[PDB]
C-alpha cells in the first residue's frame, strides 16, 4: 500500500562448456623461495661405496 | 501618522480591533516587521492508487 518508482532487472544467462580439455597448474611456497636462500638442489650422485 | 485599513469577515474578530507597527517598504526579513510568511511554492501530484 505504498507506491514508488522502481527499476527491475531480471537477467537470464548461463555459461555453456564444450571442450573436454583443461590444463591446471598449482604453485605453492612462492613466498618462501624468494624469502629464503633457495640454492642449487644439487644431485650428489653416488660415487662412494654405497652402490 | 499613516494607516492602512484591513478587513476580514472572519468570526473571532467580531468587534475586535488589533493594531501594531509594520513597514511597507521592505519585502525581505528584518527584525522590524511584525511577521514574515516564509512561503515555499507548492505543486500537486495526480496518480492512480489502490487502498484496501
Amino acid at each position: 500500500q505504498r507506491i514508488g518508482r522502481e527499476i527491475r532487472l531480471t537477467p537470464r544467462y548461463r555459461y555453456f562448456n564444450f571442450l573436454p580439455i583443461m590444463l591446471v597448474i598449482n604453485v605453492i611456497n612462492l613466498e618462501e623461495a624468494i624469502a629464503q636462500r633457495t640454492a642449487l638442489d644439487v644431485n650428489e650422485t653416488q660415487v662412494t661405496p654405497a652402490s | 501618522y499613516d494607516y492602512t485599513i484591513a478587513r476580514i469577515s472572519d468570526l473571532r474578530m467580531k468587534d475586535k480591533i488589533v493594531m501594531t507597527f509594520i513597514l511597507p517598504n521592505e519585502s525581505e526579513p528584518h527584525p522590524l516587521q511584525h511577521g514574515v510568511l516564509g512561503f515555499i511554492p507548492e505543486y500537486l501530484v495526480d496518480f492512480n492508487m489502490i487502498r484496501n
